[PDB]
């Protein structure tokens, strides 16, 4: 529904969701936004209620702004936060290799204190980092991705502890304020008060009541109850705040003058000193959150107070004791209880300007904590409110940022959602975050509230699963990173059709109905009982009548790309997720495709690739070619909307950007306008619905064999072309630089007979390996040689020359045609690194026409290495003749989980095949149901489902009775699964009918290539002269140690030894026998640990002296 | 030295005195060239008589078998 | 400076670098044939891809 380009890849839908799709993407962004704060954003929050929210920016100014000496006497003030604007399609920098940005201009303004006076000045302050429509920021042509680092909320935090000693219950709770230091509370064991502070043995805390001024009594009377304190007065033994104050305040520095300062200043500074001890809003926010406290109180600070203060510490009291609620004085009440870390209210999550703002804040600060610094020095007077500014350290971080922002992350143009995935994506980790040498499984660990949260499923994968993540579906999060579920906050038999985002937490309190729930119609779920979590999640049982809220649809918690593959309910998580992360590692090779079922994800979806060139007005078509398209913006208006091709990916991959329609017809705003990539017909192009079939063959499909056809070729389905830049810089140094023309000493001639000119040949031209490239050359040195040389050069005249002939030339697995030309040089203008003065990068097709033996596969995670290729012929095939796709081993499914596979494909050929429902007199009963309307499959034909809700089996299977038989109305097919093709070889019968189907799947980017090396010799560490290991080099693999005892399981000596000597690094059998070799002959047996000799001298060294004899 | 000594070998393909003097052509020989009176002093003639018989016998090798003979050493 | 300390006599042997610890250490050396791979029905022992 809702789809200016849309066909029916008809579904399966059992249910209803007055919901639609949000729009996911939009996240961050509307922060940077926000962040910003855009009259839009601005707009944006401002509506849906929202006070007076602000870009994330001011603040900065303000938490700072304005500004003043230390004399008390010149005073600064900002204002005009905002930038001024770019400069490029972006598209430019992208070609123009530099970054994307806007200019930043503001207007502070100094005042003099003395006069006081005037010093605004509408300041530039940045051309700056300016997102994408993709919502993003390609550094100098070039992004990488950035996720938030999930984070459990700050504040001071609680808890039972207890002690198998006595067992008893120290309960306690942390203060944590952002920057503000610690000091926290904590049932002692033996009386009394876990006093102490960010770390400081313990006092009697009233001694630091009291020490702000507190009687003994005021206490005891609002704390006599209250009796563990009550010893607290006892053993408090000391007296006097001050007393103890001064006498605390030792316990502080320690040792020092007890001044009044002991008395009080930094004391209140410590933690009444926003000035520096600045704990969080939100948190302050939290707090009054933490306990009905002033709430009523639409608060801002680090206001940090005792009041307070207390206040939650004789929650402490009262609670180590058991107590459910109460509440203090004023403030209303509270049910007791520790806390936990590991619910997500108790965990938020960063975004961009919050980081940033953070990084700038220092910035500022940094920069800023100068004019300071200097205002003071910067003599009053002239010192225009310029005078003293200098962000350039700023952006230098900032920008520097980026560079270091491990969490920026190149993103993986590999395909769309791909970078979707990465977009979402979601951890808790890094740059002052974990370090996962340090975290409990839990970190990792699953609990209940997660739904609607993220994808249960997905995650890392390596040591790194339970670490990272995204989002679940829909419910967006607080504007404080927390979640925001809607649901189906139900009402009487009648859920309240009503979104309520939500904070997990409230909520808790509440109920949990279910959306896969047979309502009367009206909400009234026709049962009189039901299940739902509870206070521990207890997904209980109870009686429908009840619940405040259902949800919000079936399927949440997950992820789009766990939502993808249905038969779920029947395979292997594992196996899944497996898949999941798969998914991505498709190659979109060329053809496009869609399987022709799928659920309704799927475009939709992949619309949200927000990619394809789509509609921007209801105009008619206008003028069209492979490059852009004219469009009859019906307001007469128009505009030659573009469209991109043969451009690299992170990962070789062209622009292409294939079109729709005709320059002529007439469209709408919104609709789609031309794929390209992941991009089959509007759609992630993205497999092959595919034949093939069940057996395990010849020993082929075996573990983990694969047994695999042919006609493919021919067929070409399997191919598409990769990427390389192509680069070699002109540079400049000692014996003179790097020249590069074509001219070259005893180069051969075609050799040369080739480049361009001067060099390289020209755009689209065939190669190979070795392939010689550049038109380099550098000087040579000057250090003579042999007259037998020289000599031999008079001897044949080749007078030589002297310079360092380089260039570059084609490595290993490599050709194709000229493409690149990113020859831009220093001496050009084209700024570059140091003594280079010009530099071009370049590309080369090559169509990966597909390996067999290699990997693929589809859905059920159910990957598929690719064994053998396997002429047409020569193959199982149609008693129709027509043969397989391929065939597939049995086993591992039992062991394994993912039938649907066998479902699902069974549906293949049907869908492929189509029906009618018969139902004719009457009705299918499993029939009796359903997406009706059906009846039948047009053989073969769009076909989509639910995720949790689909067809069933004995219908499905029943769907096996059903059919659209072929030509000679014929269903060689088996209302079974099994048929009784015959052999493209020897050819007769089968023993048993056989089981078949169809499967789209998806390629890798993930084969030889990506990994096909060893290395016979190269470099080797000007050092430890192993291996050197490199792009020119095959690395040289590593070996092992075990490996070595593997050898002493025998002790082929030698051999190791041999290694350790030999391509280890023997220099001399390296050049020894390498000559023996050289000279083929009984090889110099194998020598002396040598260098061990040094040892020795090593030994020596100090005195070691020693020796064997 | 496969060069080298495989030249040697050629350095034997003809005559006798060429060697020194030539060889000393650049001290070859010794390690340090030298002057066509130099060496051909030893012989006793000119500098004329020196790089006379000296280029022809290079002539004589200046041939082609004289060089494929060791042209792969180029 | 970047107050790096330094290297002692000690070392050597001493730390990781161990020419101990050294040895016992595998490592990278030429000829390395490393590659996926397949079976090959058609086989014979000491055959191989």
């Amino acid at each position: 529904n809702s789809v200016p380009g849309a066909p029916n890849r008809v579904s399966f839908a059992k249910l209803r969701e007055p919901l639609e799709v949000p729009g996911l993407l939009d996240v961050q962004t509307d922060s940077f936004e926000w962040l910003i704060g855009s009259p839009r954003w601005r707009e944006s929050a401002a509506e849906r209620g929202d006070v007076n929210p602000v870009g994330g920016l001011e603040e900065v100014l303000y938490e700072l702004s304005p500004i003043e000496d230390f004399s008390g006497s010149m005073s600064l003030s900002f204002s005009d936060p905002r930038f001024d604007d770019v400069k490029a399609p972006v598209d430019e920098c992208k070609d123009k290799d530099m970054t994307y940005a806007a200019p930043l201009f503001v207007t502070a303004e100094f005042i003099n204190n003395n006069t006081g006076e005037i010093k605004s000045q509408t300041v530039f302050m940045g051309d700056f980092p300016m997102m994408t429509e993709k919502g993003t920021f390609i550094i100098n042509g070039t992004e990488r991705v950035v996720v938030s680092q999930l984070v459990r909320s700050p504040g001071v935090y609680f808890d039972e502890t207890i002690d198998k000693s006595t067992d008893k219950t120290l309960h306690s709770v942390k203060v944590i304020p952002s920057r503000g230091a610690w000091l926290e509370f904590d049932v002692d064991k033996r009386d009394t008060v876990g006093v102490r502070i960010d770390r400081k043995r313990r006092q009697p805390v009233t001694v630091l009541l009291k020490a702000l001024g507190w009687t003994s009594e005021q206490i005891v009377e609002r704390f006599g109850f209250s009796e563990i304190m009550r010893s607290t007065l006892e053993k408090d033994n000391t007296v006097g705040t001050d007393e103890a104050l001064l006498d605390i305040y030792r316990k502080l520095r320690p040792g020092e003058p007890p001044t009044k300062e002991s008395a009080q200043t930094l004391l209140e500074n410590l933690f009444f000193k926003e000035k520096r001890y600045d704990l969080a809003r939100v948190g302050r926010y939290k707090v009054n959150k933490k306990l009905g406290l002033h709430v009523g109180e639409p608060i801002t600070s680090s206001t940090l107070t005792e009041e307070d203060v207390v206040a939650t510490i004789e929650y402490l009291v009262r609670l180590h004791e058991g107590q459910t609620t109460m509440t203090v004085p004023g403030g209303v009440e509270v049910p007791v209880e520790t806390d936990d870390i590991d619910h997500f209210g108790n965990r938020r999550l960063r975004t961009v300007g919050e980081l940033i703002q953070n990084q700038i804040r220092v910035g500022m600060s940094r920069m800023e904590r100068v004019v300071r610094e200097r205002m003071t020095t910067q003599d009053v007077e002239a010192i225009t409110p310029q005078t003293l500014i200098n962000i350039r350290p700023v952006v230098a971080a900032i920008k520097e940022f980026f560079g270091t922002s491990q969490l920026s992350q190149f993103m993986d143009q590999n395909n769309p959602l791909s970078g979707l995935t990465h977009k979402r994506r979601l951890s808790a980790l890094g740059p002052g975050g974990l370090s996962r040498e340090r975290a409990g499984l839990e970190v990792r660990d699953v609990h209940p509230s997660h739904y609607g949260r993220m994808c249960p499923i997905e995650t890392p994968e390596g040591p790194n699963i339970g670490l990272i993540g995204s989002l679940s579906v829909y419910a967006r999060v607080n504007p404080f990173g927390f979640i925001e579920t809607p649901y189906r906050k139900v009402v009487d038999g009648v859920v309240s059709d009503e979104i309520v985002y939500l904070t997990a937490d409230e909520e808790d309190r509440h109920v949990v109905a279910q959306a896969n729930s047979p309502i009367d119609a009206d909400g009234r779920f026709v049962e009189p009982r039901v299940l739902v979590r509870r206070k521990a999640g207890e997904v209980e049982y109870v009686p429908s009548s009840e619940v405040d809220y259902m949800d919000v649809s079936p399927r949440q918690m997950v992820s789009v790309a766990t939502a993808m593959i249905p038969f779920l309910e029947h395979d292997d998580a594992n196996r899944a997720l497996m898949g999941a992360n798969m998914q991505r590692q498709a190659v979109p090779l060329v053809r496009s495709e869609a399987p022709l079922v799928g659920t309704g994800m799927e475009l939709r979806a992949a619309i949200d690739a927000g990619d394809v060139v789509v509609a921007e007005e209801s105009g008619v078509i206008e003028e069209v070619s492979a490059d852009y398209i004219t469009v009859m913006h019906d307001n007469g208006t128009r505009r030659t909307y573009r469209m991109r091709k043969f451009a690299r990916s992170n990962h070789g991959t062209c622009a292409n950007q294939c079109p729709i329609v005709d320059a002529g017809d007439r469209v709408e705003a919104g609709q789609v306008i031309a794929d390209g990539p992941c991009t089959d017909d509007g759609e992630m192009a993205l497999g092959k619905n595919l034949l093939v079939a069940i057996m395990p063959w010849e020993g082929h499909n075996y573990e983990d064999a694969i047994i695999l056809s042919n006609r493919l070729v021919e067929e070409d389905v399997l191919t598409s072309i990769h990427i390389e830049e192509h680069e070699i810089d002109a540079r400049d140094t000692k014996l003179g630089a790097e020249e590069i023309t074509r001219d070259i000493p005893n180069i051969s001639d075609e050799v040369l007979a080739d480049l361009d000119e001067r060099g390289i040949v020209r755009i689209g031209a065939e190669v190979r390996d070795g392939d010689i490239l550049v038109g380099k050359v550098t000087p040579k040195g000057e250090t003579e040689l042999t007259p037998e040389e020289r000599l031999l050069r008079a001897i044949f005249g080749e007078k030589a020359r002297e310079v360092r002939d380089t260039s570059l030339k084609v490595p290993h697995g490599e050709s194709g045609k000229v493409i690149g030309i990113r020859v831009f040089s220093r001496e050009d203008e084209d700024e570059l690194p140091a003594g280079v003065n010009e530099l071009v990068r370049v590309y080369v097709a090559q169509k990966r026409k597909i390996s067999d033996g290699d990997k693929l596969a589809g859905r059920h995670g159910n990957k598929g290495v690719i064994g053998k290729i396997l002429p047409v012929e020569d193959m199982p095939f149609l008693a129709d003749g027509t043969p397989v796709d391929i065939i597939l081993n049995t086993h591992g499914v039992p062991r394994r989980m993912n039938i649907g596979q066998i479902l699902e494909t069974h549906l293949g050929w049907c869908a492929h095949s189509g029906w009618k429902v018969d139902a004719a007199k009457g009705v299918p009963d499993w029939a009796a149901r359903l997406p009706d309307e059906l009846l039948e499959a047009q053989p073969n034909a769009i076909v989509s489902t639910p995720v949790f809700d689909g067809a069933q089996e004995a219908e499905l299977q029943g769907l096996l009775s059903c059919t659209l038989p072929n030509r000679d109305g014929d269903v060689l097919v088996d209302a079974d699964g099994k048929a009784m093709l015959f052999d493209g070889r020897s050819g007769e019968p089968f023993p048993y009918p056989v089981t078949v189907g169809y499967m789209y799947i998806m390629k890798l980017h993930h084969l030889v290539d990506d990994k096909i090396h060893a290395r016979s010799t190269g470099p080797y560490s000007m050092i430890t002269q192993q291996p050197l290991g490199g792009k020119a080099q095959f690395g040289g693999q590593r070996f092992g140690e075990m490996e070595c005892w593997a050898m002493q399981a025998y002790g082929a000596a030698y051999t190791l030894q041999e290694l350790l000597t030999i391509k280890s690094d023997d220099t001399v059998g390296r050049v020894k026998v390498y000559e023996a070799i050289v000279k083929g002959e009984n090889i110099p047996e194998p020598g002396i640990p040598e260098s061990f000799k040094v040892l020795l001298k090593e030994l020596q060294s100090l005195c070691l002296n020693v020796e064997v004899l | 030295t496969l060069l080298q000594d495989q030249l040697q070998s050629v350095l034997d393909t003809l005559s006798e005195r060429e060697a020194g003097v030539v060889r000393l052509r650049f001290g070859l020989t010794d390690g340090q060239p030298r002057t066509l009176d130099e060496i051909g002093q030893v012989y006793g003639v000119t500098r004329e008589r020196i790089r006379q018989i000296e280029s022809k016998t290079m002539s004589k090798l200046r041939h082609p078998s004289r060089s494929q003979v060791l042209r792969d050493y180029l | 400076p970047g107050n790096r300390p330094l290297k002692s006599l000690s070392d050597l042997l001493k730390g990781k670098q161990g020419r101990f610890r050294q040895n016992l250490l595998g490592k990278r050396v030429d000829y390395s044939g490393r590659s996926v791979i397949v079976v090959g029905p058609q086989l014979k022992l000491h055959q191989c891809g």
